[PDB]
């Protein structure tokens, strides 16, 4: 999965 | 509710001690307390409240993802019909995925949003709409689930003309708007190139104003814009 | 309670679900329910009761020890008062673990233990409700801590007076129990002496019968052996 | 903390 904050 | 008797000031030190402890639910359930005192969030309290509902979510999308792929294997040809386990307990999960979805939604509807005037507390808020309709996004199969990508895409870009305006392109919360409606456009909207047309500008641009800032605002910023190329290294 | 609609076997179902979704809450909430059917457990169904409950108990034993910690600097002398947050919240969470370990007591005592007459139940299950009283002890400091001391004590030596009649050596469940009465001694009953010899006769007598089992025995029994020379190692 | 199982 692609990186979030 | 259940916090209604607590102090505001007694569930933010509760809230702290929760995210000490790694409990997140008692953390995300103190910070709604304070949020219904009704009162403005300082940029603190915002973290505090993001943080909470952040680590309670992640872990139902990855429970649901786990169970969402047993389900998927079940209904590959050959596999032996198991019955309606798999199904319904994946419901369950989803289910209360969407009650917390709902529940951040409720907080920011009622009423944190509409008091927020100052662009980084509006962003925030904003960025956190569009955040929460993407989790409900990625579990939608229904008549809804086209209106729920809009509501998501309608909250990222109010937040995105506000932080273009009124905040510095090396500003951690446009630096994390933006990475997080580039995976809006990656993983939800099928739009692989705004994604990725996006997580470059926004990198590009925060790049060339680096010059400007601190050791710490530097750290900072560089921590997410790391977060940009990780992904545009994925993608590309 | 709130599974008696559901199949026993769509509940073990369901608990191998939640525990590879890492859902250990909802893992136990299904145990309870195939425990409350009234059919004893299989070898397979008494791991996952066991598994379901050290998860969580477990997690609220971490979260206890951050919250005690810090009441306890928030006691020294110089410590700023910060009123009655921290207690609060340290109540709240052991109350939390108590409700969980007097949950698993009351299975065990309605009625797993008394139906439980093959030396691999009745030993697994006594360890249970030591294990569940020793928990309960960490928290003790009341009128009745002696006694909850006791509980676990009398547990754990009934479990192993049938366990070195009725089992090998190197059996999982004597080793087990032998690993974590050990652990007892140490931590609850103040006698380190006692833990010690306990650890190291079991690892001895252990040694001396591996060379009746397969590989695949050897594995088991050498994986817990492991643990009994780790404790020695700290403890030495 | 000390092993148990
Ligand atoms: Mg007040
Ligand atoms: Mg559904
Ligand atoms: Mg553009
Ligand atoms: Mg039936
Ligand atoms: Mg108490
Ligand atoms: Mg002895």
């Amino acid at each position: 999965f692609p990186a979030t904050v | 509710g259940a916090m209604g008797s607590m102090e505001r000031a007694s569930l933010i030190q509760k809230a702290k001690l929760a995210e000490q402890a790694e409990r997140y639910e008692d953390m995300a359930a103190f910070m709604k307390g304070a949020v219904e005192k009704g009162e403005e969030l300082s940029c603190e309290e915002r973290n505090l409240l993001s943080v909470a509902y952040k680590n309670v979510v992640g872990g139902q999308r990855a429970a649901w993802r786990v169970l969402s792929s047993i389900e998927q294997k079940s209904n590959e040809e050959g596999s032996e019909e198991k019955g309606p386990e798999v199904r319904e307990y994946r419901e369950k999960v989803e289910t209360e995925l969407q009650g917390v979805c709902d529940t951040v939604l409720g907080l920011l509807d009622s009423h944190l949003i509409k008091e927020a005037g100052d662009a980084e507390s509006r962003v925030f808020y904003l960025k956190m709409k569009g955040d929460y309709y993407r989790y409900l996004a990625e579990v939608a199969t229904g008549d809804d689930k086209k209106r729920i990508i809009d509501s998501a895409r309608s909250a990222y870009q109010e937040a995105m003309d506000i932080s273009k305006k009124e905040m510095p392109p090396t500003n951690p919360i446009r630096l994390g708007l933006a990475l997080n409606f580039s995976v809006f456009h990656y993983e939800i909207a099928n739009s692989p190139e705004e994604a990725i047309s996006l997580a470059k500008t926004t990198f590009d641009e925060a790049m060339a104003d680096l010059h400007t800032l601190s050791e710490d605002s530097y750290k900072d910023s560089t921590l997410i814009m790391q977060l940009l190329r990780d992904n545009l290294t994925l993608w590309t």
